[PDB]
């Protein structure tokens, strides 16, 4: 945003919505850049990692419980 | 960054209207350094943005994976 | 806290083209315009036209002649000076100073050597004379090459030699801002560092100098615009006549970058020795003894007052020392060393500077022997050491230093004096019912080791404790 107030402050002194077109084309990427973001919190992000990651180890656990035992005689 | 970015979109927007009057009424330097502060701050944003982004396109393939494994499990 | 009125006063002022659209008409319908453009030039991003208007930023504050010729050669224009980067002359050196500092981020050092050269050509001449003093500046320049040829035509010895006890000093060369400076003392307290090599890659901060350049005064000297040396000696110099010469209204300065506390005698050994007074006006003279511990407790400054208040401290590593310089003795005068403090020395040839300096170094080593004991170690109510030692003087660079005895109850009394650059005799009177304590070959080897007092304090005690 602070090249667009450097053209905006070039273009008074050597003679505006333009920048300010593409400030909102900035305002409507970062629109975009919120679906990624405190949707769900970075924080709790942080700890649904882990669940994410015990999710996956416990689905392992279960999976070498079933396939380790020797249920035959 | 989703309330961060319309906040800092908000103060950087009120304080470059608010660098065109003062050069207007000269023809200050307080108000320019919260520009400079709020630019190396959303700089952080975009970058913390496209954080979340790899962050949320990661997880949805980990949640694809485990969707597979679950099916397998299934 | 701007930002809260920031952030209130554009929410109400959201309640924006008419604002671009006003500004327009308000320009189409000075000094403050620059200054929030100067004010933005550290905003700037560095680039060919960025940089260029740095430099005119800067030569606004240096005030210079500004003139842009291409994107990456600019011309300064002034009253003396021309030189082009990347008067009565061209430029004299593009030299790596100048070069390196405008390559890397060096613009604020770049103003400052700018004003060097201001500082070497502030003369209140009609620029005709400006040159001339400096003509005659340069013939003095001139000059101060051959003495430090003369002295290493004299010896081929160390840098040290040169500086401690040789003839002028270091000769640090002229470089734009920068003076050509000699260097003449520090002590091997002050010369080793964590013990540092005396090769000749040395600082130019290293310790303290002699800078000279010329500043033109009201009084009126007869300085040679020639050289003043067309004839030599075989290990000495020789000094020819003045005139050419003309009576230019200026004299030869020596600058330090602190104010020396001298003796009152040494004054008068510079009034003698120059011929032009070292005072043209009388300061109150204060006695010698409180001018060094001021001297001598502001070399590692504190915003925090220590206040001694005349007894001073020393937390050494293995004795306790106590100290009484004794300001203002029962001498048989009635007076103690008195003194001023100096850092203008005034010569009209070069042939008075190298024994001035030797005057100096005489009272130079005075200086860092009786600061020795001045000290900001401060240790606090200790029953054992805290030894009771009473400085007394005696003459002009010189001294004693009566005491308790640490054997008998009695008193040594350590004659001491400065006799030279570095040379000091040392001398033990004592109780007359004592032993022997140390011999002053010893002390003068301690002191010739490192010059100090408290060291030797501890070193005679510990020379003591030995016998």
């Amino acid at each position: 945003f602070l090249p667009l107030v450097h053209n905006i402050i070039k273009c008074m002194d050597k003679d505006q919505d333009l920048n300010a077109l593409k400030s909102k084309f900035q305002e409507m990427r970062k629109l975009i850049s919120t679906m990624p973001g405190i949707h769900l919190s970075p924080e709790q992000q942080q700890q649904q990692l882990q669940s994410l990651r015990e999710q996956v180890r416990t689905k392992n656990e279960l999976l070498q419980k079933y396939k380790s035992l020797c249920m035959f005689e | 960054t989703r309330e961060r970015l319309l906040s800092a979109l908000e103060d950087l927007e009120v304080l470059s209207r608010e660098l065109i009057e003062m050069l207007a009424i000269s023809r200050e330097n307080q108000v320019l350094e919260l520009l400079i502060h709020r630019d190396g701050e959303f700089q952080e944003l975009m970058k913390l943005a496209l954080n979340q982004g790899k962050i949320h396109h990661e997880m949805q393939v980990l949640e694809k994976e485990v969707e597979k494994r679950d099916s397998d499990i299934q | 806290l701007s930002k809260m009125s920031s952030l209130l006063e554009r929410l109400h002022a959201k309640f924006w083209s008419e604002t671009i659209k006003l500004v327009r008409q308000v320009m189409e319908k000075q000094h403050l315009v620059s200054c929030l453009e100067t004010l933005q030039k550290a905003l700037k991003v560095t680039s060919l036209p960025a940089m260029t208007d740095r430099l005119e930023s800067i030569a606004r504050q240096n005030g210079l002649g500004s003139h842009l010729s291409a994107s990456g050669t600019e011309c300064y224009i002034t009253s003396d000076m021309f030189y082009v980067e990347v008067h009565h002359g061209e430029n004299p050196v593009s030299c790596p100073e100048l070069v390196q500092q405008l390559r890397e981020k060096n613009f604020d050092e770049f103003s400052k050597h700018l004003k060097g050269l201001v500082n070497l050509y502030n003369l209140p001449g009609d620029n005709k004379l400006k040159t001339k003093m400096y003509l005659a500046l340069q013939s003095l320049e001139q000059d101060l090459s051959k003495m430090a040829i003369m002295y290493w035509k004299a010896t081929n010895a160390g840098p040290l030699d040169k500086i401690l006890h040789g003839s002028v000093g270091y000769l640090t060369p002229r470089s734009g801002g920068h003076l050509m400076n000699l260097k003449y003392y520090v002590s091997p307290s002050d010369l080793l560092d964590d013990i540092i090599l005396h090769e000749n890659n040395v600082s130019r901060s290293l310790g303290m100098n002699a800078s000279v350049t010329i500043e033109g005064t009201s009084a009126v000297y007869k300085l040679p615009i020639a050289p003043l040396i067309m004839g030599s000696h075989p290990v000495d110099n020789k000094w020819t006549p003045s005139f050419n010469s003309v009576d230019l209204p200026a004299c030869f300065f020596l600058k330090f970058p602190q104010p020396i506390p001298v003796s009152r005698a040494f004054v008068q050994k510079l009034q003698n020795c120059t011929g032009i007074p070292l005072f043209e006006t009388q300061p109150t003279y204060a006695p010698l003894y409180e001018l060094i511990t001021q001297f001598e407790l502001s070399k590692d400054p504190d915003p925090i007052p220590l206040n001694h208040n005349m007894r001073f401290y020393a937390a050494l590593p293995g004795q306790q020392h106590c100290y009484f310089l004794n300001k203002d003795a029962p001498l048989p005068d009635g007076r103690s060393l008195q003194g001023t403090l100096v850092s203008k020395i005034t010569f009209q040839h070069p042939g008075r500077v190298p024994l001035i300096l030797n005057l100096i170094r005489h009272q130079v080593a005075y200086n860092t022997l009786i600061g020795s004991c001045v000290k900001r170690t401060i240790l606090k109510e200790d029953s054992p050491g805290l030894l009771q030692f009473e400085v007394c003087p005696l003459s002009e660079s010189r001294f004693s230093v009566s005491f308790q005895h640490p054997v008998n109850d009695s008193l040594v009394c350590v004659v001491m004096d400065v006799q030279d650059s570095t040379h000091v005799s040392c001398k033990l009177y004592k109780g007359l019912s004592d032993a022997l304590i140390c011999t002053d070959d010893f002390i003068a080897k301690v002191v010739q080791r490192c010059m100090s007092i408290p060291v030797t304090m501890r070193a005679i005690r510990r020379k003591a404790e030995t016998i």
